[PDB]
RNA sequence: AGGUAGCUCAGUCGGUAUGAGCGUCCGCCUGAAAAGCGGAAGGUCGGCGGUUCGAUCCCGCCCCUG
């Protein structure tokens, strides 16, 4: 006979993916930093070396907050936690941050205006691109299994130089091909300068990946709408999450 | 798409082949090379293909078929060798003596469309005259394809004359590589990737300088507008009847530009080839001296599209004595626009301030081919080279005379060197950043390829980047050039050792525990949207001065009626609840852990703080204090059956006490004690609403929602809700040391009568205070009203468990403790022992 | 690399049982004296084959536990004798199950690494020591209060502890009737994951309860965690937003037909249109007939691509009733 | 009024201390290894010198 | 072109909303259900205004979908 008088609930799959990512980096000695969702333009753009009056900034999909001159916004990425962390902590710094981010994209099967990112930041003496790759590979192997591989190709972000995009490869995918995963790079010396750090003594790398995107291609979720609409039928199959 | 760059492969190979003869590459290999060096290839579009008889034709006669609604004509077309065909067409963008592309029967067009002979209208239609879209050549289907006169002779193969073996690359250029918005830049980038000698199509070896025997037109330049270079060169006596040749119209079409008159075609062609925007002014329409100045407060201007635009004091524009000539680097006016009436044009080569163009083109909402490139900086050293390339090509097409005069404003203190300042960098700095020991001389060689002058001095290189790379300003910029050309795939994977970390904070750990605890009790977590539902607080009937109405607002929301950011998590939870119920899932328990947004009078904008230094501590405190309060809340809602029906019984509907228990689930997960006190607070039911306290601090509310709110909001009847401020719950790390007596216990029950509105918790507190240490447990198990009690009264019966720490407690000692408990309840809440 | 999957699962099981009202104890490995005789176990019952300590602290308790239940029942009796009669306890710990292959190994030289066979031989000479999870219950499962008189512990509470552990392990289980001391032969389930038995649950045998001085109605659960395979599912649920159709079906079967078998038959015939099935009534009476029972299920149908019509739902329901007839002899209720 | 129909249980304090110790060392990059309670004298004594 | 009961839809050409199906409620049926019969509750006719003694109906503006 059925025996469950109190049906199990469920923590949210994106929250649980975030918990797995957090545990992956804490197990490597890193720590978890935090930042608010409504942010200053100073930290979302200016201290991240975004030019003013330039397409690299103006063509971001930004939610601006009233009044017109407020210079307040819903953060477009978790990268302002880089600024807050470098201002608040002593060096060396090895942190990730997981939180909500906001862009002006209509909700469809592959986009959502409200999503989550994991940001990574490491600033120390002697850090190189090879240290960035090693962290990305450990990150990939922990989220996608021992067959996971990463690859980087050049790209651009104002807050990194060099900049790159990260693809990931894992078996039992699709069955296997490169999927776009996120972005990374060496922390721009202008970012270190804006936080009072000497770029001649310290170098750093950073990265950022969207969690809904990760969950979509790792699990094969067809409709991103199901991740954000709160239907219990979407969450319950993932289990309690305790 | 403001970052897109479309060009055909053939044009790209031609520029590369000048310094590297016989260089040819498959489209798939080229795609991989462009990706390896940092260019996104959005799409690779092969033209065509056509199979069978696709031939250039010549329209002889156009016997228009009258009577029909749409204009339908029958055409006699020569397919070469004077073997005539009859075709029926609906287009009307061609006359007698035009060149067209015909598709005879048997041919197969892209894709899977075989042409056969059909009887259309009253005549026989052998083939069809094709459009650029039907040939998979262009994007226009409003009219058929009209080759310019003399492009080919009738009978020539269509695939050959149209170049349908070519391939078009669509690229997304990053905003730091504006020099790649041209054939010049991408050809140079390929030459670097393939280690080829490169012939710059803008060098005087490839564009011989035209004579400068005087000034070409009066010009005064306000130096504060940001203009870096302004050049002018006239062309006199152009043939208004002549059109651009096929190779030029085709290349324009494949790049996404449709041809018009040759004066405008060459400006768009040189912009695409060299990256320098070009504009043609009608020299006969210019009246007086040209002046580059700021706009006045209300000065308006019409563009060459006929729309007038309100300018701003920050907009840069060019104006003569009559009216404004153009919005600088955005769009030209209809005044000096070149037409089929025009014969003498004045070409302008200008370099505008990028920030100024970016501001104006966004405030006016017209991104153009010119504005996109000026936004991303244009090479100021090639202005005259592109001006002479443009004038020489225009006369070669419109049969004119290149006037040997030129104006070239290079600044109030004129400038003859456009290169950025030099950069000092250690030779092995790229090796250190890459974690790779590059072979000797790699950095110096790569940096020369991109166009920089490199000088050695022991271990230090002095790099002077070229004028088309204003993005190269620091050693890190040079490192990107070396690494991306060598390929990022050679960089090894070295897991860095991090210091011993401290793990999760107490607050991070508590957020997990709360989530595990609510989920295990049957709640389902939702990700709550911060955009409040329209009118929610009116549906709730909140007062006008309720703090929850003071919301932060978004200027550009996705739904115009939902601009407010949430001050409470409940409207998002109630929206997810309504969504489940309307889909047939009516027994629902939801929760959320998320921050809210609560602005104060101190919430305000903060102007730009200089980023060349760490902000001061007060600047940090300014920034932090200027943001709305963003505390972490936990909330939950419930509707329908709390417990389902099954073989055990009919289940139990949600009640307010289920909301009080969710409070206690959260308190236990937080390891704090809470008290619930009666309260009145919308949207809760005023008789079924608790305010939650930790110590004497309020941390939220719980209970059943108000029936009026439920009805107005379309919620299920009996919906309950909880919202607590997690930031107001202090973090606790208790170290218990329980007393565990093994001596036997004494069990006694006591029945106490009190006034009906005395909280049962207050009675139990009084019983406990008087009983003292011998009391181990007290539990209420009966609440009774009835005529044997009296009106306005209630009876509470508690089970008490007494125990001593050192002895077998006697019933008399227990009864004495019980008597003291009853006395304490008498004094504190007026309890009367039940008789 | 962090915690292993098994270490993470042990945490999750304990969190899940503690949140459901169970109190963890640390179980002693020294069995009570003569426990298996109190249980009435057969002489060849594998649980009697115990590893023995030469020098125990209590001379009559030298045997190491092959099962966690006697330690849990000892802690339950201690609580009850101190006046705490409403008790739910659990334990997660290894047991000691020696085989015929359990034996002693001579000293191996320590001036070098042992060989691979020496390592294997030392491990194989030790008794099997798998991780078990176990729980016991007595008294009121739900306390009395202002809401009502509470609810006494019943065997369904032990079955639910099985499902608490299964959800925490993210595996599916089936419960099949079984006869296995010290459980009550009519109130005892053997627990399966796939076709692998992983333990037992239910109410304890009344004669065991009497001989052992246990609370009447004591229930118990024991599962072998090492037999439950670890799972890392990657769900991708289908969430159709089209309206659902709600229908109940009432079916008569023989009184000893397990309700789960009727639900499986109903589900098998209804097909993909069936989103949910829930039993909410079990009835016997003169209308039904001797040795029969009536089961009523609430069914929820929904299409992935369209608004399902009533008739489409009724055709799926008819196919469900037909599959029940073929598979368990079910008869539509009249 | 009291509202807890399903009283909370408790993991054991020694287990919770163990979990805190474990989490302390995992956050430092260490890992958690395991071993049986019934052991050989070889590993309990002899290979430990 | 349309917006009419909780939803889906007929209908009303300035002064009686003339309505259906579903859903809900209430009886019958069942131990209790679903389904099935039987009956009832249910309508500022999209919002803000104008005109008129009077507007769901005419006029203006605006929201919503194809
Ligand atoms: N912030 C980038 C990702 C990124 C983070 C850190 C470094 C580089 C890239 C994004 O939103 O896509
Ligand atoms: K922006
Ligand atoms: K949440
Ligand atoms: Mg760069
Ligand atoms: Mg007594
Ligand atoms: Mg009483
Ligand atoms: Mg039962
Ligand atoms: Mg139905
Ligand atoms: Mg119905
Ligand atoms: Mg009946
Ligand atoms: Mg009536």
């Amino acid at each position: 006979l059925p025996s469950t008088r109190v049906p199990a609930g469920a923590r949210h799959p994106i929250i649980m993916l975030a918990e797995h990512v957090a545990d992956t980096f804490i197990a490597m000695g890193w720590e978890l930093a935090e930042g608010p969702e409504v942010e200053t333009e100073q930290f979302n753009f200016d201290a991240l070396n975004f030019p003013a009056d330039h397409p690299a900034r103006g063509e971001q999909d930004t939610f601006y907050i009233a009044p017109e001159d407020s210079r307040q916004l819903l953060r477009t990425h978790t990268s302002p936690v880089q600024i807050r962390t470098l201002l608040a902590r002593e060096l060396p710094v090895y942190i990730i941050s997981i939180g909500r981010t906001f862009r002006t994209d209509e909700l469809d099967a592959t986009h959502t205006p409200i999503f989550h990112q994991v940001e990574g930041l490491a600033v120390d003496r002697g850090l190189s691109m090879a240290h960035l790759r090693g962290t990305l590979d450990a990150f990939a192997r922990a989220e996608f299994g021992p067959s996971a591989r990463t690859r980087i190709r050049p790209h651009f972000f104002p807050f990194t130089e060099p900049s790159a995009e990260v693809d990931v490869w894992f078996a039992n995918k699709i069955g296997a091909a490169w999927v776009e995963w996120g972005g990374c790079g060496m922390v721009h010396p202008n970012v270190l300068r804006a936080t009072g750090i000497d770029p001649d003594l310290y170098s750093g790398f950073a990265f950022g990946m969207g969690l809904e995107r990760t969950l979509q291609f790792r699990n094969g979720i067809p409709d991103m709408r199901d991740m954000v609409e709160g239907d219990v039928r979407f969450s319950l199959p993932f289990g309690v999450g305790a | 798409q403001s970052n897109a760059m479309r060009l055909p492969y053939s044009w790209l190979r031609e520029v590369v082949a000048v310094g590297a003869s016989g260089w040819d590459v498959t489209p798939g290999e080229l795609e991989q090379t462009l990706l390896r060096i940092g260019h996104e290839v959005e799409e690779v579009i092969p033209l065509g293909p056509v199979d069978g008889p696709v031939t250039v034709g010549r329209v002889a006669d156009i016997e228009e078929l009258t009577g029909y609604k749409k204009p339908i004509r029958a055409c006699a077309v020569d397919i070469g060798d004077r073997q005539y065909r009859e075709i029926i067409c609906g287009a009307t963008n061609f006359a007698v003596g035009d060149l067209v592309v015909v598709a005879l029967p048997g041919a197969t067009l892209p894709g899977g469309f075989t042409i056969s002979a059909r009887k259309a209208y009253g005549r026989n239609s052998d083939g069809m005259i094709c459009s650029a879209a039907e040939l998979n050549l262009g994007a226009d289907h409003s009219g058929i394809l009209v080759l310019p006169p003399g492009a080919a002779e009738p009978g020539a193969d269509g695939a050959g004359v149209l170049g349908l073996d070519d391939v078009v690359f669509h690229l997304a250029i990053t905003p730091d590589r504006g020099y790649c918005m041209s054939v010049r830049g991408l050809a140079r980038e390929l030459a670097c990737a393939y280690d080829l000698d490169f012939v710059d199509p803008a060098s005087n070896s490839r564009v011989p300088p035209l004579p400068i025997e005087g000034p070409a037109w009066p010009l005064t330049v306000q130096p504060e507008t940001g203009v870096r270079r302004f050049a002018l060169r006239p062309v006199i006596g152009i043939d208004p009847a002549a059109v651009s040749p096929w190779w030029l119209q085709r290349r324009l079409l494949l790049c996404g530009i449709r041809a018009t008159c040759p004066a405008v075609d060459v400006t768009n062609y040189v912009m695409l080839e060299l990256g320098h925007p070009m504009h043609a002014h009608d020299r006969n329409r210019i009246s007086g001296t040209l002046g580059v100045r700021f706009a006045r407060s209300g000065e308006t201007a019409v563009t060459l599209d006929g729309i007038e635009r309100k300018l701003d004091t920050a907009d840069v524009l060019i104006v003569d004595d009559a009216a404004t000539a153009a919005i600088g680097g955005v769009m030209g006016a209809a005044s000096t626009e070149v037409r089929a009436d025009s014969t003498d044009v004045l070409l302008e080569a200008a370099i505008w301030d990028p920030a100024a163009v970016s501001r104006t083109q966004r405030r006016l909402h017209l991104p153009s081919e010119a504005a996109r490139r000026y936004e991303r900086t244009v090479d100021p050293a090639i202005s005259v080279a592109a001006l002479d390339r443009c004038a020489r090509l225009l006369a070669d097409i419109a049969g004119g005379e290149v006037s040997p005069t030129l104006t070239d404003w290079r600044g109030d203190p004129p400038c003859d060197d456009w290169s950025p300042p030099p950069i000092r960098m250690g030779v092995d700095v790229p090796d250190r950043i890459a974690g790779v020991a590059y072979p000797q001389g790699t950095t110096a060689r790569r940096l020369a390829q991109i166009g920089a002058v490199v000088t050695h001095d022991g271990d230090t290189l002095t790099v002077t980047p070229p004028s088309w790379r204003p993005d190269l300003r620091q050693p890190a910029d040079l490192v990107e050039e070396v690494l991306r050309l060598e390929g990022l795939e050679v960089i090894p994977s070295v897991l860095p050792p991090a210091p011993a970390g401290r793990g999760l904070t107490a607050g991070q750990q508590r957020r997990r525990t709360i989530g595990r605890s609510l989920a295990l009790s049957g709640y389902v977590e939702i990700l709550p949207t911060p955009f409040l539902p329209a009118g929610v607080f009116d549906l709730w009937g909140l007062e006008a001065d309720d703090s929850r109405r003071m919301t932060t607002r978004v200027l550009n929301p996705l739904e115009a009626d939902r601009p407010q950011l949430a001050t409470t998590l409940l409207p998002a939870l109630l929206e997810a609840l309504v969504r489940n119920v309307s889909r047939g899932l009516v027994d629902v328990a939801l929760f959320a852990i998320a921050q809210v947004v609560q602005p104060t009078e101190q919430t305000r904008g903060v102007g730009l703080i200089p980023v060349d230094r760490r902000p001061t501590d007060d600047e940090i405190a300014m920034l932090d204090a200027s943001l709305p309060r963003q505390p972490q809340h936990v909330a939950a809602v419930l509707a329908g059956l709390r417990e389902p029906r099954g073989p055990w019984g009919p289940g139990r509907p949600v009640e307010a006490a289920d909301a009080f228990e969710a409070v206690r689930i959260i308190a236990r997960a937080s390891r704090v004690d809470v008290t619930l006190r009666p309260a009145q607070y919308l949207p809760w039911h005023p008789g079924r609403c608790a305010q939650v306290f930790v110590g004497e601090s309020s941390v939220g509310h719980a209970g059943q929602l108000h029936p009026a709110v439920i009805e107005r909001s379309g919620l299920p009847k009996g919906t309950c809700a909880v919202e607590l401020n997690l930031d107001a719950i202090p973090c606790s790390a208790p170290l218990p040391a329980p007393r565990v007596s093994p001596y036997p216990a004494v069990f006694q029950d006591v029945s106490l009568v009190v006034a009906a509105d005395i909280p049962a918790q207050a009675v139990a507190d009084a019983v406990r205070a008087g009983a003292g240490d011998l009391l181990e447990d007290i539990a209420l198990f009966d609440v009774f009203t009835g005529p044997q009690i009296g009106e306005h009264r209630k009876s509470l019966t508690f089970a008490l468990r007494f125990r001593a720490p050192d002895r077998t407690l006697t019933e008399d000692d227990a009864s004495a403790a019980r008597d003291a408990a009853v006395q304490s309840a008498a004094e504190r809440v007026g309890a009367v022992l039940r008789g």
